[PDB]
């Protein structure tokens, strides 16, 4: 059990380290309304680069629907 | 060794009662009853579901199938280390016994047996399906 | 007197055995004179985990 | 002469539908259900 | 051309269909700024998009009524009109690099069946030798050849288990 | 360390390595040789 | 114990119901039936062939029946462009007023259905014309099927049952089943074309009554009978010709015109009487190959013994094949399933391409449903084919008899041969599979011109030989200059080529690497069908998992949970696998066929070509596309005449699903569920006054992979014919 | 009514007749091996057809064979 609660904050820490670095968070702040959520960016590699949206912000990525945004922002 | 006679007033386990019981195939066709003696009171489980409590002493049941029979008598023997004998008992009122056939467990070979369905070959010696046709009913090359 | 030595490497013949043309070593030979006197072990076991089975005199032959 | 009449929809479909599959059931029950002298 | 093809560079369609991509990558590009992150990413997907187009017709391909490359795959045809490269000559790359991950992996099978317990050689690799192996098999075509001639590729009829017939 | 290198040898820590670097050299091949589709 | 089943003693004492079930499925076994014999197994089979005649020759006569009452013939052979045929009236009671208007069409009375069958094109190009004609067929019908059925109760008669040895003269049956039953056949067939069908093409009317007074050809028989036969070939109709009238008409009877009529898009009838004619004369020469009762001829057994190799590379040759074959009817059966099974498919490939029949082409929905009826069943038979090429290893395979013959050599090297078609599904299924999700992956990303496409070189190049000039291959007839364009250029050719390059009809369609990759993955389908069908019988006599499983017959369950579990070890379950596998394969056939021809038919082609090579396409621009229509036909607005097909389709959904509950769930859970309800039913009061003779218990193991495989392909085909019909007409009928 | 075979390459391991659950098998004197003793299937009429017996026999091929045949209301192990 303590496996796996050590398993649950290594994804957890991800959650919020990946929303630091290759989120549209702080803008998503100002313009909730209009910006859609994004916490992951995929790399230029075989043309897969087209994954990442226009999402708002000045910002490309995967839209997210987990809603850790309105959970960061409750809190 | 005689072959035992079935005693119907044997006393039975403590036992409430459940709905894995006989039904009318014991009232038309047959059923099943085992007897055995226990050295002491003690909790067994019932083929059926649930829990009895043997008495001291001799004790009965009625089953619906064979299978049920033995199925309690490898309990018995196995974890209690009884020794249970059970029979075939028709409505007519006709009682067959059987598991010891001859008073010994078939595990343990014994002396006036004689074999039955026993080929003098291997399975890979049997003839082909083709030499078997046409024999008034489907045979396989294992029963000629 | 009768059949392979101990230990030695024989070929199986019996065609409905598993280890049908493969090479297994020979454990003892019954002197009893039974049908299958001969018991062989092999390193593969078979579809139901067995390692060794009895076979006749004729059904087993030296390793080539 | 060929031409059937313009009722005999009427009168066959009801009659191969519902009745002709009524007997025929009561028919095939009985018979599997017979038993042997 | 070939079955009616015409060279991409040659081909009408071809060219509409860059102009087409391009368009798309530029309309999403006019919603940025000029030098951030996301602008560079789009530019750069724009020169990857021209290099691949003028990379094809330079290649020499043919193209269809659809205006999208076709390849040959008659040995004939492609050396007849330098086509050679689509499928012929990647049919012989793949082969030597098909036959060396087999062939590595056969000469590791056979030299553990010596060992004392070769089921435990293979769910736990013996790396010092499958490395060894792994170099080794580069000339793979002439060693697969010579066991061959020599009889020892295969093995006897006699030594393979078979079911009843 | 013998008994670690021994587990590192199991098959499913080789297959991991071997797939991570036989994935990686195809995908470096392709980040500087983007669309590969003629020998050319 | 019960009466039924009478051939089966062990069925007749069983008390479950499992007695039943059995029963019927036990029926047309004969050689498991108790008391059989061979003499009396070959009678029951010949009866038995009488009863399917006269059931063919009645099924016959009902359509003809039902279109002369309730269709429009008469009036479809007037406009046969734009008339949609009926098949027969519709008395529904729980129809309710906006359906008995919906399905109102065509001028009819009432609520019809329109016909699909093509009995229609079939019929008026064979010289029918009016009511009467086809009422006087169906009467002539229902005789013949009356006259089989009294023969099949005549020659079981004491006087009239034939001996065993009877059924096995060999020789004399191929004397005249060739000669007699395909050769003259033929020969009469060319009859009705030449005194009936052709004038009737030309508007002349020729009937039981004045055929004997009209003449087929101006100069009667003067040209057969002085060896002139070039006389028969002038004049042939003109490709003004309008068909059923004189105008435009010719008077050759017999000519090699090899194309396409103008008008009615189909094979000329002087062509396809000429064809008759020629091969009636080469099936009654070969009829006379067999010794019979007159000394001459060859005999079989001969014929077999002689072919042997002299370098012993098939060993004994085929030596003892005659009694092989001559005294085994799984043998002969799983001849004519193979045979007769690939001829079904060449039928669907040749009648879309070739139409024999006038307006066939035009009537969309009818062409579509023709190759797909015939794929369907064809793919049945060659799965039969092979499941008694099985049951004859078991059953009448004599090892002793076939010592060191082609038959016993192929089980001598049977792991080879499973081995190499393993090897060739894997090759395909990897390559073909990765191609298409290469293809997807360009297409989501946005390159189009990344994807892999190969072109049909090795195909297109066969389309060059037969005189296909797009691809510029300029190929023996695509040559002006080749000897094989010259000589025929006089004969057929003029048609044949004028026809192959109309690229709005179906012969020869243009192909591209839409259609390679398809091809491909028809050829995994074939491929591994195969497989599936060859190891079922090439391991039905043993295997080493189970080294006697000839002692269990051809289905059986299993031999249980020991040796690590036989779970559809049988052959009977080798062929249960490859149904699935054969309805996939006929699928991609279909769906293929389908597809290509909606998009000629629309005229925008170029959808095909380029949607075809990923595998979104198909899901988005053929099965999604194309549903709109289908599932339109009731909705909470109204209903159409379509809300038939909408209904079907739904129909053939559920079956399909129902059938997943037989394959997934197996039988120990359903004994145990079966057995609280025998008790419940027994406890009830008021309930259990009334009581079952048959006790109660789950389906057998073997029953509910039948049962389960039964829904599967019964709704798998009814989805798709609705489909299909719906797609097909509502977008065109 | 299920049919049951045992062969002579029955080494005498009494193994079919204890995993019987319907006392089908016995063993019987036996002079054809070592043990001295033979598997043998004098109650037939009860078998169900479970084939325990063969999965517990070692020797290979088996030397007990089960081959399911009519049923009945013993074999169909009803108890209704
Ligand atoms: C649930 C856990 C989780 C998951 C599924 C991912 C998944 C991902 N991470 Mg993240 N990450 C996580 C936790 C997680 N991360 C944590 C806890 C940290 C803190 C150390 C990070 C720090 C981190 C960095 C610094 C980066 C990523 C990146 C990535 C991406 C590429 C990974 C890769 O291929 O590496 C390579 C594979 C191997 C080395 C093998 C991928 C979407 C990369 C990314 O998104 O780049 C745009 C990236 O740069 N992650
Ligand atoms: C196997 C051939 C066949 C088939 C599949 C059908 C099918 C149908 N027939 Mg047809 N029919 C046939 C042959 C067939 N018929 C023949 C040969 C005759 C001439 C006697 C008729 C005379 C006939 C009539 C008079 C009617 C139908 C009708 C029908 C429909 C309902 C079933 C019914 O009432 O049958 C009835 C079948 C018979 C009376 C003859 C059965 C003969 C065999 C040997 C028994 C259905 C579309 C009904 C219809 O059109 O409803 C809209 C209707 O009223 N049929
Ligand atoms: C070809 C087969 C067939 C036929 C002809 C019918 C006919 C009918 N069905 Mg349908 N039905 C069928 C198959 C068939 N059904 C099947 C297979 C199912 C199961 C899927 C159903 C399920 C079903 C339901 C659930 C219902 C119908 C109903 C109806 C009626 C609709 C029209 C109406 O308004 O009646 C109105 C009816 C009358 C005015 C009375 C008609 C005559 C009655 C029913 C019998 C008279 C008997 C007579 C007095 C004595 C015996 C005479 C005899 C010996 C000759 C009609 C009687 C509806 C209905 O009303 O049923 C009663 C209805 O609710 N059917
Ligand atoms: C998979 C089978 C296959 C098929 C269907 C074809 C089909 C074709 N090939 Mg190819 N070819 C193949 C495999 C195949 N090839 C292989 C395995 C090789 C060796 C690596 C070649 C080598 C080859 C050459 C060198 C040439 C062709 C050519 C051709 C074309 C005409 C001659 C021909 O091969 O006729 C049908 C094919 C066969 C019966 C199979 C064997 C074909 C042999 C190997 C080549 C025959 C060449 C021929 C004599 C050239 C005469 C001059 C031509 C202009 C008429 C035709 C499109 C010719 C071409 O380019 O025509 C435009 C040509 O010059 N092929
Ligand atoms: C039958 C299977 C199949 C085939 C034949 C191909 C073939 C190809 N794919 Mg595709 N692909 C497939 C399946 C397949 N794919 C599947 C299943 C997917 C989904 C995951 C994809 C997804 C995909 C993408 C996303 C891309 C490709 C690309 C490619 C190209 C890669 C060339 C390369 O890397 O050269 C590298 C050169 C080498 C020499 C590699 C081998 C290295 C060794 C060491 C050489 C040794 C020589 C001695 C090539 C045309 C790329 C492309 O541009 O295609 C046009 C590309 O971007 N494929
Ligand atoms: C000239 C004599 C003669 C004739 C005409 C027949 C005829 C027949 N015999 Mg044979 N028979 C003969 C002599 C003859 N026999 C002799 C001498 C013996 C003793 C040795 C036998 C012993 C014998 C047996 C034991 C059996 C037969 C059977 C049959 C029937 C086979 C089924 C059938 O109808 O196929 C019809 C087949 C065709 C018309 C040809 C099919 C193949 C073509 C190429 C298909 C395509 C054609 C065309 C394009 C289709 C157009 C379709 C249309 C919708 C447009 C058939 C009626 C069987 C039967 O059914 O008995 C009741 C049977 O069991 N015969
Ligand atoms: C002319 C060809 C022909 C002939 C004469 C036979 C004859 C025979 N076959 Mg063979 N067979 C054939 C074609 C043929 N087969 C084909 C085409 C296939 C492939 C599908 C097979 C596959 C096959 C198998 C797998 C087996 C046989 C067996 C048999 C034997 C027993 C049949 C039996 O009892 O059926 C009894 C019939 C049934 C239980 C019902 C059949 C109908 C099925 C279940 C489909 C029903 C669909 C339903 C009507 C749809 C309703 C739709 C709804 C909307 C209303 C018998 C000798 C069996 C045998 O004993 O072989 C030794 C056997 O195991 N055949
Ligand atoms: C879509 C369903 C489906 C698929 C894909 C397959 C695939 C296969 N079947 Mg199966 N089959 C199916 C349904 C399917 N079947 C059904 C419904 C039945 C009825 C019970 C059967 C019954 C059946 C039989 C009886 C037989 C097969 C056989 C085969 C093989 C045919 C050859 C082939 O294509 O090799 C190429 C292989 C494939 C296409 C398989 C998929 C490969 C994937 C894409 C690889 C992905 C790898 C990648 C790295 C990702 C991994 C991720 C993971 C680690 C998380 C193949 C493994 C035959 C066989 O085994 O021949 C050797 C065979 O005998 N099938
Ligand atoms: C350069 C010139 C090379 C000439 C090579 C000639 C090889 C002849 C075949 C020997 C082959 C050989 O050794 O045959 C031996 C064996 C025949 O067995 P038999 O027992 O009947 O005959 C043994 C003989 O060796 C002596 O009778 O056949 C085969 O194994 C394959 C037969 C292929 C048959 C092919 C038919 C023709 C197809 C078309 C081929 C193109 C046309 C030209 C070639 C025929
Ligand atoms: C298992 C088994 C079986 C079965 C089998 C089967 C089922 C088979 C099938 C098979 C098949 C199904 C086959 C097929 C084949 C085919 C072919 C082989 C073809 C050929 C063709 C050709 C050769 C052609 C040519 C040509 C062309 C291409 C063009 C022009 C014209 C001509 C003619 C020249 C039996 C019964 C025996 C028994 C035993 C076992
Ligand atoms: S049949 Fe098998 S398990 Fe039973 S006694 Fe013989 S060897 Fe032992
Ligand atoms: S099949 Fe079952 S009941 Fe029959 S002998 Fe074997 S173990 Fe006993």
């Amino acid at each position: 059990h303590f496996g796996q609660l050590g398993i649950i904050f290594i994804w957890l820490s991800g959650m919020y380290f990946h929303g630091a670095r290759f989120s549209n968070y702080e803008a998503w702040l100002s313009d909730p309304t209009h910006i859609k959520p994004s916490a992951q960016v995929v790399w230029p590699i075989v043309g897969q680069e087209i994954l990442n949206g226009d999402v708002g912000g000045g910002f490309q990525g995967i839209q997210i629907t987990s809603g850790f945004f309105q959970l960061w922002r409750a809190s | 060794w005689t072959v035992p006679t079935l005693n119907p007033d044997t006393p039975s386990p403590i036992f409430g009662g459940s709905t894995g019981g006989l039904l009318r195939k014991a009232q038309t066709e047959e059923f099943y009853v085992i007897t055995w003696e226990a050295k002491k009171e003690q909790i067994f489980e019932m083929p059926t579901g649930g829990a009895a409590i043997m008495r001291q002493g001799p004790n009965l049941l009625k089953f619906g199938k064979k299978e049920q029979c033995l199925a309690l008598t490898t309990q018995l023997r196995n974890k209690f280390k009884l020794t249970p004998c059970f029979y075939r008992v028709f409505p007519d009122g006709k009682v067959q016994y059987l598991h010891p056939a001859d008073g010994v467990y078939p595990e343990k070979v014994n002396a006036g047996r004689v074999g039955a369905n026993q080929n003098m070959r291997r399975i890979g010696q049997n003839v082909n399906p083709i030499k078997v046709k046409f024999s008034g009913r489907m045979m396989s090359p294992a029963e000629i | 007197e009768v059949g392979p030595k101990r230990g030695s490497l024989v070929k199986i013949l019996r065609p409905e055995s598993y280890w049908f043309n493969q090479v297994g070593k020979v454990v003892s030979v019954d002197q009893s004179g039974v049908r299958y006197p001969v018991v062989v072990r092999f390193e593969n076991q078979n579809y139901a985990g067995v390692t060794t089975n009895n076979y006749a005199l004729d059904e087993v032959v030296a390793a080539k | 002469p060929f031409v059937p009449p313009s009722w005999a929809p009427s009168v066959f479909v009801p009659l191969t539908g519902l009745v002709l599959p009524a007997i025929a059931m009561a028919t095939l029950f009985v018979y599997i259900e017979k038993e042997a002298p | 051309d070939i079955a009616g093809l015409t060279p991409c560079s040659e081909s009408k369609a071809y060219a509409k269909l860059e102009k087409k991509e391009l368009k798309t990558l530029e309309k999403r590009l006019k919603q940025y700024e000029a030098d951030s992150a996301p602008a560079v990413a789009l530019k750069a997907t724009m020169e990857r998009t021209k290099a691949r187009f003028a990379n094809y017709a330079k290649a020499g391909l043919l193209c269809g009524n659809d205006g999208l490359p076709h390849l040959i795959a008659d040995p004939g045809l492609a050396l007849k009109y330098g086509h050679a490269g689509e499928v012929f000559i990647p049919t012989f790359g793949f082969l030597y690099v098909a036959g060396y991950i087999g062939y590595v992996g056969r000469q590791y099978l056979i030299a553990v069946k010596g060992e004392a317990k070769p089921t435990d050689k293979e769910i736990i690799i013996d790396v010092p030798l499958a490395t060894k192996l792994a170099w080794q098999g580069a000339g793979w075509p002439l060693a697969a050849v010579q066991e061959l001639q020599r009889g020892t590729l295969l093995e006897k009829e006699e030594n393979i288990t078979v079911s009843p017939r | 360390m013998k008994d670690f290198t021994t587990y590192l040898s199991t098959a499913p820590v080789i297959a991991t390595i071997w797939f991570t670097f036989t994935a990686g050299l195809l995908i470096e091949i392709n980040r500087y040789f983007p669309d590969p589709l003629v020998f050319s | 114990t019960k009466l039924f089943p009478k051939f089966s003693q062990g069925l007749a004492q069983d008390p479950t119901t499992r007695r039943i079930w059995y029963g019927l499925a036990m029926a047309h076994d004969f050689e498991s039936h108790d008391g059989m014999t061979e003499e009396n197994l070959y009678q029951k089979i010949f009866a038995s062939h009488f009863g399917q005649l006269s059931i063919i020759f009645l099924w016959t006569s009902g359509n003809l029946f039902h279109v002369a009452w309730q269709g429009n013939f008469e009036q479809w052979v007037t406009d046969p462009v734009h008339i949609r045929p009926i098949a027969h009236a519709i008395w529904d009671p729980h129809f309710g007023q906006p359906a008995v208007e919906a399905f109102t069409r065509g001028g009819a009375s009432g609520p019809v259905n329109i016909s699909t069958s093509g009995v229609y094109q079939w019929w008026y190009t064979i010289g029918m014309r009016t009511n009467q004609d086809l009422y006087v067929g169906s009467v002539f019908l229902a005789l013949v099927s009356a006259i089989f059925l009294f023969a099949g109760w005549l020659h079981l008669q004491p006087n009239f049952q034939p001996s065993l040895s009877w059924f096995k003269d060999a020789e004399s049956r191929l004397n005249h089943h060739l000669s007699g039953l395909f050769g003259v056949s033929s020969l009469a067939w060319t009859g009705h074309l030449v005194h009936v069908a052709i004038p009737e093409s030309r508007g002349q009317h020729v009937g039981w009554d004045n055929f004997l007074s009209v003449l087929p050809h101006p100069q009667g028989l003067t040209p057969f009978f002085t060896g002139n036969w070039a006389a028969y070939a002038q004049s042939p109709d003109t490709a003004s010709h309008v068909f059923g009238t004189a105008q435009g008409s010719g008077q050759a009877i017999l000519t090699f015109l090899g194309g396409f009529h103008p008008q009615t898009q189909s094979l000329w009838l002087t062509d396809m009487a000429h064809h008759h004619l020629a091969i009636a004369v080469i099936f009654i020469v070969a009829g006379h190959m067999y010794r019979t009762n007159f000394g001459i001829g060859h005999r079989m057994q001969a014929i077999l013994e002689a072919h042997t190799p002299p370098s012993g590379s098939l060993g004994a040759g085929h030596k003892g094949l005659f009694d092989t074959v001559n005294n085994s009817l799984h043998f002969q059966l799983g001849l004519a399933l193979a045979s007769v099974g690939t001829i079904t498919s060449l039928v669907a490939q040749h009648m879309y391409s070739l139409p024999p029949y006038a307006f066939q082409a035009i009537d969309f929905t009818t062409q579509a449903a023709l190759y797909t009826h015939h794929q369907y069943i064809a793919g049945f038979i060659m799965c039969g084919a092979f499941a008694h090429g099985a049951i004859f290893f078991i059953r009448d395979y004599d090892p002793e008899q076939n010592k060191g013959n082609v038959l016993a050599r192929m089980l001598d090297h049977k792991e080879a041969l499973i081995s190499h078609l393993s090897w060739v599904s894997l090759f395909l299924g990897f390559h073909t599979l990765g191609l298409y999700v290469h293809n997807d992956v360009m297409q989501a990303f946005g390159t189009p011109e990344k994807q892999i496409l190969i072109e049909p070189v090795f195909a297109q190049w066969i389309q060059a030989a037969h005189g296909k000039a797009l691809y510029g291959f300029d190929f023996l007839l695509s040559s002006k200059t080749s000897a094989a364009f010259a000589n025929g250029q006089s004969l057929w050719l003029p048609g044949w080529l004028d026809a192959i390059n109309n690229n709005q009809n179906s012969l020869f369609l243009t192909i591209g690497p839409g259609d390679f990759l398809v091809h491909h993955a028809i050829a995994l389908g074939l491929h591994t069908t195969t497989l599936i069908l060859v190891k079922g019988a090439l391991d039905a006599r043993g295997s080493k998992l189970m080294p006697d499983k000839k002692d269990f017959g051809y289905s059986f369950p299993c031999d249980g949970p020991g040796r690590g579990g036989t779970c559809d070890i049988s052959a009977y379950d080798a062929f249960y696998l490859a149904v699935f596998w054969m309805l996939n394969t006929i699928g991609w056939v279909t769906f293929y066929w389908h597809w290509k021809h909606l998009t000629l038919w629309q005229g925008n082609v170029a959808q095909f070509d380029e949607s075809s090579t990923y595998l979104m396409g198909w899901l988005r621009d053929y099965l999604w596309l194309n549903s709109s229509q289908l599932i339109n036909g009731y909705n909470p607005f109204g209903m159409n005449s379509l809300s038939v097909w909408a209904w079907t389709f739904l129909f053939g959904h559920l079956i399909y699903a129902t059938g997943f509950m037989f394959l997934i769930s197996w039988r120990g859970y359903w004994q145990e569920l079966i057995e609280t309800l025998v008790w419940a039913h027994e406890k009830t009061p008021l309930a259990n006054l009334v009581y079952w003779k048959d006790k109660p218990v789950a389906l057998s193991i073997v029953q509910a992979r039948l049962v389960g495989l039964a829904h599967f392909s019964v709704g798998y085909i009814f989805t798709y014919a609705a489909f299909l019909i719906a797609s097909t007409s509502g977008r065109f009928g | 009514a299920h049919i049951v075979k045992i062969y002579d390459t029955c080494i005498g391991c009494t193994q079919c007749v204890r995993a019987c659950p319907l006392d089908v098998l016995e063993m019987v004197p036996w002079d054809g091996c070592k043990a001295s003793q033979m598997a043998s299937a004098p109650r037939t009429e009860d078998c169900v057809g479970c084939k325990r017996c063969e999965t517990a026999c070692p020797t290979d091929f088996l030397s007990v064979r089960v081959y399911l045949g009519s049923e009945s209301t013993r074999s169909m192990g009803l108890s209704y």
